């Protein structure tokens, strides 16, 4: 479960 | 080209409302009282996150009151705040306009873990040290965060700057005045909270921090489980079953219960063989049953595990120099000022 919807690590 | 102007109050500043314009709004997440937006301030072009919370009509919003007082390079900055309507009809929401930080410790840890690689230790040192400074800072006001976890550790992964966020559970703890026990998130909760204690101290944040350190070294949470039963079994498997004296220090209502009888697993076997021994030593002084035996945040900053950060020649692996580590204030040093001669090296 992540804080944000988007990540450079995705 | 949609521009929105609101009347808002600077988070610090003087208490003087001003016109604030922002644009490029986009959903970046969801909170308990509506989605969380990113936007761009028209004045400076800086990115902000805008979060909604419920304004209680009887008392001042605690999270707002705490964030207005906080000024530290490892804590997310409150830029503005203002009130509006929201998701639920007839309700008034507080909007908190925070400096935007694009990543978290959790994303970086999951990125490595899913590649089956170990987070390089220099980053474990940088991240945990900045976390401990933010804790020494808020704890010096009496303020306990009560919800420390990797997803609340914002991160600029280029500069390695960490900022603690989400003060929605934070509270100034007063000895002798009880506190709800149901705060802090699955995997990170101190054992006194698992036991339902109402008389705990800021050392619950240091336990949570030790859980974050262990996760960074292990690549997975050290005490997982969907119930406090399953979590406690994992704690007992590592720490051994607590004694009656330890239980009394956590919650004396629990002293006589039957707990699983298990001998402690040696700390040097909890982690993989090549874990640096200083990291294991530090972990063993944070994940302690007896709340008062855990290091304070400022004692943790001065631990030997962080000696590489005080080396005058230390640099990030990408060739940038490390973020700011030694600009301690008197406030931040107040629990024990003469740690500053470990904390501030000669070259600073
Ligand atoms: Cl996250």
């Amino acid at each position: 479960s992540f804080r944000f919807l988007y990540s450079r690590f995705c | 080209s949609k521009v929105t102007t609101v009347v808002a109050t600077p988070g610090q500043g003087p208490d003087r409302p001003q016109e604030v314009s922002y644009t490029d709004t986009k959903v970046i997440g969801n909170g308990s009282f509506g989605v969380v937006y990113q936007a761009k301030l028209c004045d400076s072009g800086e990115l902000v996150a805008i979060k909604k919370v419920l304004q209680d009509k009887r008392f001042k919003n605690r999270e707002l009151q705490i964030m207005r007082k906080l000024d530290h390079c490892n804590i997310v900055r409150l830029r503005y705040f203002f009130y509006s309507s929201g998701e639920k009809k007839d309700e008034v929401y507080l909007n908190l306009v925070l400096d935007y930080v694009p990543e978290t410790v959790y994303r970086v840890a999951r990125h490595y873990s899913r590649a089956k690689q170990t987070l390089p230790v220099i980053y474990v040192k940088l991240y945990m040290y900045q976390l401990f400074r933010s804790l020494a800072y808020i704890h010096s006001f009496g303020i306990c965060h009560r919800d420390i976890k990797p997803q609340n550790l914002l991160l600029d992964p280029d500069t390695a700057v960490l900022k603690l966020c989400d003060f929605g559970s934070a509270k100034q703890l007063v000895r002798g005045e009880p506190n709800v026990s149901y705060i802090c998130s699955r995997y990170y909760r101190a054992p006194e909270l698992i036991f339902g204690a109402t008389d705990y101290t800021s050392s619950i944040d240091v336990w949570s921090a030790g859980c974050v350190l262990a996760e960074l070294l292990l690549g997975q949470p050290i005490f997982p489980g969907d119930s406090g039963v399953d979590q406690l079994v994992e704690i007992i498997k590592v720490l051994g079953t607590p004694t009656r004296e330890q239980i009394r220090e956590m919650n004396p209502n629990y002293t006589e219960f039957k707990f699983p009888q298990i001998k402690a697993h040696p700390w040097t076997k909890v982690f993989r063989p090549r874990t640096p021994p200083e990291a294991i030593a530090l972990c063993s002084r944070l994940l302690e049953y007896t709340p008062t035996a855990r290091l304070t945040p400022l004692e943790a900053c001065a631990h030997s595990f962080f000696d590489e950060l005080r080396d005058p020649n230390v640099k990030l692996p990408n060739g940038r120099d490390t973020p700011a580590l030694f600009n301690f204030t008197t406030q931040e040093l107040s629990s024990n000022p003469p740690l500053a001669t470990i904390l501030i090296p000669p070259h600073a």
